[PDB]
């Protein structure tokens, strides 16, 4: 979608611009690294930010925060620090889209690997809260339990050419 | 020079059906008789559509082209491997006293 | 006067008659006199075209101050002859870069990093490198510079080339040249991680004949073991075809690290401890920060791969008292992160505490797997295809 | 004429029988023009002999500096690529079928061998050597005519070879082709002490335009045949027994560049890849065959 | 089976030919591969016997 064009262009070009590109757009380039939780070279990159850029563009400081949090995995913690800082138009809109797309990450791999589990565990664990994961699971259908809420998640020419190259090697 | 014969029988019998759609088409069309075994055939030649979809033949012709096509990579193996050794020759012939 | 049709040379002589001068003796300068703003009218404007033999061993009797304040200027120009002026077969553009791009590497990190040059000046690179990329030293300046400066971006294009058609053809070269490039490709792949590439880079290059030692090389093994003993599930025994001296010299030096690849096979926290302690020297001689902990988890996978074909489910919190894992949530709080790893056969049973393995690598059953098998052709085509090339030339053998 | 090659003039085909030119130059016959008696049952008779070697009389002729095969063909018969002088054996054939074979105007005689080593040649051993040598002494214009039966079923071609030996005393010169071959143990050894005694004709083949027109129209119901092969079940076991001879051929070729049948282990890549095209190929069929009639979807 | 006969039988043309044209587009896409592959190894074969002399 648009928004991984977002974080290429402005990646790209960001780094074509230095003396030094722009801090904010550093910390908003951050957030586009982020975006598939792409933590290391981040950090790298990171490593290359001017201090002054670090520690004046608070936004920095708090999404570098919040890329810990995500190396914490800790999920509420790092929805929280989504509103620390808002960067709106550029990465609070972003900070939205990023976060309900591992938010869905977390959803398949999560179900996928389930075998049981509080519904509130991993509804936390994507900022739903228990009834929000009620909903969740009955609008999907998923079983949940008394004293458990234990969830059930279900998970989900041609040839001719071929031909053609196996000549070109068998026949050559 | 193998597929030909295949190109060759099925122009043979392509005529055949082909007069059959030709003279079918004019059962339909007009002045040629109407008779009510001439598609009906038609009908269980489109039942007669791919056969085995089922997934038998499915795994079963994943098994076919991964033995032949494993057969194929050993022969990357055959072919790079008697470049290599002649490579290793020459090696042995220029660089060394093969 | 020292540059009458010699300008005239770069700008008109250049792909004329009998001018063929400058490129076949292979940089902020070319000539030190005043005028060294009129070493910037057109120089890196048209092409490296056939103007080779002459004028260089003409004027090679100047050799001095090549790192002139053209710094920008000058600069502009040759980032032009880059774009503007790439060339005819620009590896022997290496001249300016050996003498002058060094020259201008040592002031980058200097200065801060390579700030101005990577992107554009990769033009004339390309240039240079005729095919595959071809081997070159501004892979040893840029990919020194992507391992240890922050700047990983310009050889992501050149990342997994088989990159060949290296030019020794007078110097055009060096032995430290791909000694940086399969090096930076053990260190980067190992901070990139796809830590099978540069193993293989280590190996295939240290093969390469070797009777002089250094700690760059040292750095060298110590990451291939790391890589070779944390990447694999147990170590890896390598094709014996290296140095005679270097190889069996080093390998006494590797005495820590073949004792620590049995220490692979021991799952003691201590004495890794203790050792690491020992070669934090090293741990951080390169911002290498981590390695230690690199080690702990080639532990963990030690763990892992065990409890992989022991059983389908055990007591998870008695299985986290067997396999040495610190915290049994926790436990599966590594699992899952393996579930990121996307390899485990887990689940996750908070309520039985069941986490099974599920023997799912593949069903023999796709489209991907002609997909993998297509990737397998093609790869094995183009292998082949080079094979028979070099038969080929092979063939241009003469009189024997 | 598309006739004017089928005529027999038994005129002028059996004058040429007399010219000896070969005892002038026994390279004179360059060409062998054959009617297609020879791939006819020298096919389906070296496949039908199973794998039982064969042997007699050919029916020919022979036209300017050709030998002529106007057949060729197998014996239900044994003990062909190491009988002495196996062929003579079974030109009783042609002793009676020739001569009353003139009785219909085939007014033709004898001229060669008919044969098959089925399943691995048609052509003359060590023993047979003796008998091909021999024979060439005793029977000029001979012919050692050679094309392998299951050769030719992996292979889709027809490798034909009239192998005029070279005659004791005539050695080969400029054109002797000598078609190497890979003979098992009991006359690999006689091959090695005979391979560069005999020379191979230019083998074309003669016919009539009811001949094209006949194969044409054979192939235009064969197609049907031709969706409906099967043979991946044929030999793959063919290609099992392929799998350990190579594996052999690599150890053999190993054996032979260890230290210091040339080559080896060039041969051995080389027949490698071939017979790896040969089953890729059949893969290549049935795979057209199962992806056409399974890709047919309502 | 009173008709769609005028209907069904042309249908029937329709895939017939659908299928046939698959098929023919294969068969010249084969009058292209291994006729290419008569021609690349024939020149290529031409390159590797003029290497000599
Ligand atoms: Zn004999």
């Amino acid at each position: 979608f648009s928004f991984k064009k977002l974080l290429d262009q402005c990646e790209n070009q960001e780094l074509e611009a230095p003396g030094i590109a722009t801090p904010p757009v550093y910390g908003q380039l951050l957030a586009l690294y982020l975006l598939h939780n792409d933590m290391n070279n981040a950090r790298y990159l990171w490593k290359r930010i001017p201090p002054a850029i670090k520690s004046a563009n608070s936004e920095l400081g708090g999404i570098w925060s919040v890329g810990q949090r995500i190396w914490q995995r800790d999920f509420p913690g790092i929805y929280t620090t989504i509103n620390a800082h808002q960067w709106s138009e550029t990465v609070q809109p972003i900070m939205e889209a990023l976060r309900d797309a591992t938010r869905r990450r977390a959803f398949a791999l999560v179900s996928q690997a389930y075998t049981s589990i509080i519904a509130d565990d991993f509804a936390a664990f994507v900022g739903l809260p228990v009834e929000e994961a009620v909903k969740g699971i009955l609008e999907q259908g998923w079983q949940a339990d008394s004293t458990t809420r234990m969830v059930l998640p279900r998970k989900p020419e041609q040839q001719l050419a071929r031909l053609t190259d196996y000549v070109a090697f068998l026949e050559n | 020079e193998h597929l030909i014969a295949q190109h060759s029988a099925i122009k043979m019998l392509h005529s055949r059906v082909k007069l059959i759609l030709e003279y079918v088409k004019a059962s339909e069309a007009g002045e040629v008789p109407f008779n009510h075994e001439i598609l009906r055939e038609a009908y269980a030649l489109c039942h007669c559509l791919p056969v085995l979809s089922t997934d038998k033949f499915k795994t079963d012709f994943y098994d076919q082209c991964n033995d032949v096509g494993l057969m194929a990579y050993l022969g990357t193996i055959t072919k790079t491997c008697n470049t290599m050794n002649q490579f290793v020759n020459k090696f042995n012939v220029l660089y060394d006293r093969q | 006067s020292a540059l009458e049709q010699f300008v005239n040379s770069v700008r008109q002589l250049s792909a004329q008659g009998q001018m063929t001068q400058l490129c076949e003796l292979i940089k902020s300068g070319e000539l030190l006199a005043k005028n060294l703003s009129h070493l910037d009218t057109v120089l890196g404007a048209l092409d490296v075209q056939e103007h080779s033999l002459g004028v260089l061993a003409v004027l090679f009797v100047k050799f001095s101050m090549p790192s002139v304040p053209d710094f920008e200027t000058l600069f502009s120009q040759v980032q032009l002859f880059i774009s503007t002026c790439n060339g005819e077969h620009i590896r022997y553009a290496t001249d300016t870069f050996a003498g002058l791009c060094h020259q201008l590497t040592n002031a980058l990190v200097e200065r801060k990093q390579p700030l101005r040059g990577i992107g554009i000046l990769k033009q004339a690179i390309d240039k240079m490198q005729m095919n595959t990329n071809q081997l070159t030293s501004i892979h040893a300046d840029l990919c020194q510079l992507c391992l240890l400066a922050k700047c990983f971006k310009p050889a992501l294009p050149y990342l997994d080339v088989d990159m060949m058609d290296i030019c020794k053809e007078n110097g055009a070269y060096d032995a430290k040249h791909f000694l940086c490039y399969y090096y930076y490709g053990g260190m980067i792949y190992t901070g990139l991680k796809n830590f099978e590439r540069a193993l293989y880079f280590y190996e295939q290059a240290i093969t390469t004949p070797a009777m002089a030692v250094s700690h760059i090389m040292l750095e060298s093994y110590k990451k291939y073991i790391l890589v070779s003993l944390i990447l694999l599930g147990k170590v890896q025994q390598l094709p014996k075809y290296t140095s005679q001296i270097v190889g069996r010299f080093i390998k006494p030096l590797s005495n820590a690290y073949h004792e620590l690849a049995q220490v692979y096979s021991t799952n003691n926290p201590s004495e890794l401890r203790n050792l690491v302690n020992k070669h934090s020297e090293t741990f951080t001689r390169d911002n290498n920060m981590g390695l230690v902990k690199q080690c702990l988890s080639s532990l963990y996978k030690k763990n892992i791969q065990r409890l992989t074909k022991t059983f389908l489910t055990l007591s998870l919190q008695d299985m986290a008292s067997r396999v040495q894992l610190s915290g049994p949530q926790e436990a599966e709080k590594y699992v899952l992160h393996m579930i990121e790893d996307g390899e485990i056969f887990a689940s996750i049973n908070q309520k039985d505490g069941m986490v099974s393995f599920h023997d799912n690598p593949e069903k023999y059953n796709n489209p991907a797997m002609l997909h993998n098998i297509d990737q397998e052709m093609l790869k094995c085509i183009e292998l082949d295809e080079r094979l028979k090339a070099m038969d080929q030339e092979i063939t241009v053998n003469p009189q024997f | 004429s598309i006739d004017e090659i089928y005529k027999y003039d038994k005129k002028q085909q059996q004058e040429i029988l007399a010219a000896k030119p070969w005892t002038k130059d026994h390279h004179y016959f360059k060409y062998c023009k054959i009617s297609a008696l020879a791939l006819l049952k020298m096919v389906m008779h070296a496949r039908s002999g199973g794998n039982l070697e064969v042997m007699g009389l050919m029916l020919g002729k022979v036209d300017g500096e050709t030998m002529i095969i106007m057949d060729s063909f197998a014996l239900p018969v044994e003990g062909t690529e190491t009988r002495v002088n196996a062929q003579a054996a079974a030109y009783e054939y042609m002793a009676a079928y020739i001569e009353n074979a003139k009785q219909v105007g085939r007014l033709e005689n004898a001229i060669g061998w008919y044969h098959s080593h089925p399943g691995y040649g048609c052509w003359l051993s060590g023993i047979d050597v003796s008998t091909q040598m021999l024979n060439q002494q005793f029977q000029e214009p001979f012919v050692a005519v050679v094309i392998d039966p299951t050769r030719t079923i992996s292979a889709g071609k027809v490798n034909l070879g009239a192998f005029r030996t070279y005659p004791k005393g005539y050695k080969p010169p400029d054109e002797g082709p000598s078609e190497y071959q890979t003979i098992p143990l009991n006359k690999i050894e006689d091959f090695g002490v005979h391979c560069k005694q005999y020379y191979a004709l230019e083998v074309s083949y003669f016919k009539s335009s009811l001949d094209r027109k006949l194969l044409e129209l054979l192939w235009n119901k064969y197609w049907v045949n031709t969706l409906s092969s099967s043979s991946l079940l044929t030999n793959a076991d063919y290609t099992t027994g392929q799998v350990f001879d190579l594996s052999e051929k690599l150890e053999q070729s190993e054996a032979q560049l260890g230290r210091g049948s040339e080559d080896k282990l060039a041969k051995a890549t080389r027949d490698s890849c071939k017979t790896t095209i040969e089953a890729i190929h059949g893969l290549m069929s049935q795979v057209i065959k199962d992806k056409l009639f399974n890709q047919i979807n309502i | 089976r009173k008709k769609d006969l005028s209907a069904i039988a042309r249908t029937l043309q329709e895939w017939c030919v659908g299928c046939e044209v698959v098929l023919s587009g294969i068969e010249e896409q084969v009058s292209r591969a291994n006729q290419h592959k008569e021609q690349q190894l024939g020149l290529k074969q031409q390159i590797e016997s003029e290497v000599a002399n």
